[PDB]
């Protein structure tokens, strides 16, 4: 005898393999984003101002820009 | 947001639902109060209603998913332009020689008051360093900040 | 000099960039979402001493009569040089004092204009005069005071 | 205010450094089966 | 000595097999697994599998006889002197240090394939004082446990 327990164990080991690169790849996105998540809240904690005619004089330069 | 993504959403909703306790749809002042205490605050019930109104934009006293949807896709930022990147490696580089050592990343990660054992940071590094030289250089934290 | 009809129309051409609404009037909140879109960051008081500056009646927003005067103004004003200086900033977002294709693109786009890749590089290309692939100050200023 | 926003990043931190734990703990477990399971097909022989 | 973990990944392997879910393994039930693991049995050994568990002789498997054959054949590998003898082998060159290079080959020697990057992921899990290699002590604990 001892067959069907052969079986059964390459099916366990199938899905062991499975849990171990799923498990791998579960953290390495899970590093990914705190990786992420560190860096944009970091970047919050870094430490007359007319633009009106700035904005004409910008839209300006490619009105004679398509006009050359 | 269409800037946003459908696994965003999906995070965002999951983080709704840390707050909105019974599932009902809506964040109260009171499930907001329970969240802030077991969070070791003590708000008083005026500063849970001026939380409220921050982003109750139909004005109904309560904050459902598309509001809280508007304010996480707005605050949340993704920093993925080249500026954006720079500077955040600046930070981490704390001697700016180019490299981030397990060193440094340590520090930054406990003056945020981030909670990471000197195994998990160390962890963040080797899945980090590309090339496996010990460190990360610009160009592997450039790859981290834009992947899957 | 006079105001021409067709200087009136581009003065009126950005004015409408502002006016986000179309409801004819420039407000707090809609200036303050160009600037954000602009790479600048002001804080509600900002916004409102900025709209009080131009706001002529007191109503609270500029109409653009008001855009009018204020912008006939600086025309007028060619002494100085601190408008040409305050198109650069818009322009250099790390403010490195170099202007890069892509933040050209940005605001290009920020503004409602859309040139192809072929055109954005022909004006890097143009204004480049040192040949370093980017704009400075000086290849700025000259680029904005010509054609 | 970006009151509610400070919470809810906090919120969302502490579940991200669980999820962190969580993994690991889950791929000690597994390695700790193949190791197991390793020996016994191996003494086996 | 069967664990909450071990139950219940068994009892996941039994519905697998059980294809229709009717709570008994058939012969032909094992003969779809078999053949999507690429094997070819014969009516023979189908029936041989069966009747190595099958208790009430009934003709099929139910989890019971599955579990029975389970908990017996799956039993912990964890006296003193398996350890000693386990850690004999996997240290193949008898230095006292186990290398990913020694583990490496006894997943060969087994077919127990797996990547360089995880074989190098179970020293690391189980060497303790992070010195690259697992000694006795290392591998003792690595093998009880849980
Ligand atoms: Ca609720
Ligand atoms: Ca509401
Ligand atoms: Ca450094
Ligand atoms: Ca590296
Ligand atoms: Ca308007
Ligand atoms: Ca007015
Ligand atoms: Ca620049
Ligand atoms: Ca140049
Ligand atoms: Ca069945
Ligand atoms: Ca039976
Ligand atoms: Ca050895
Ligand atoms: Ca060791």
């Amino acid at each position: 005898g001892s067959t069907l327990f052969a079986l059964v164990r390459t099916a366990l080991r199938i899905k062991t393999e499975g849990n171990l690169e799923q498990a791998n790849e579960e953290l390495r996105a899970i590093i990914k984003k705190i990786w992420k998540r560190t860096s944009m809240k970091l970047l919050d904690q870094v430490v007359t101002v007319g633009k009106f005619y700035a904005t004409f004089l910008i839209q300006e330069y490619f009105r004679k820009f398509k006009k050359r | 947001a269409d800037q946003l993504t459908e696994e965003q959403i999906a995070e965002f909703k999951e983080a709704f639902s840390l707050f909105d306790k019974d599932g009902d749809g809506t964040i109260t002042t009171k499930e907001l109060g329970t969240v802030m205490r077991s969070l070791g605050q003590n708000p008083t019930e005026a500063e849970l209603q001026d939380m409220i109104n921050e982003v109750d934009a139909d004005g109904n006293g309560t904050i459902d998913f598309p509001e809280f949807l508007t304010m996480m896709a707005r605050k949340m930022k993704d920093t993925d332009s080249e500026e954006e990147i720079r500077e955040a490696f600046r930070v981490f580089d704390k001697d700016g020689n180019g490299y981030i050592s397990a060193a440094e990343l340590r520090h930054v990660m406990t003056n945020l008051g981030e909670k990471l054992t000197d195994e998990e940071v160390d962890e963040m590094i080797r899945e980090a360093d590309i090339d496996g030289d010990g460190q990360v250089n610009y160009e592997e934290f450039v790859q981290m900040m834009t992947a899957k």
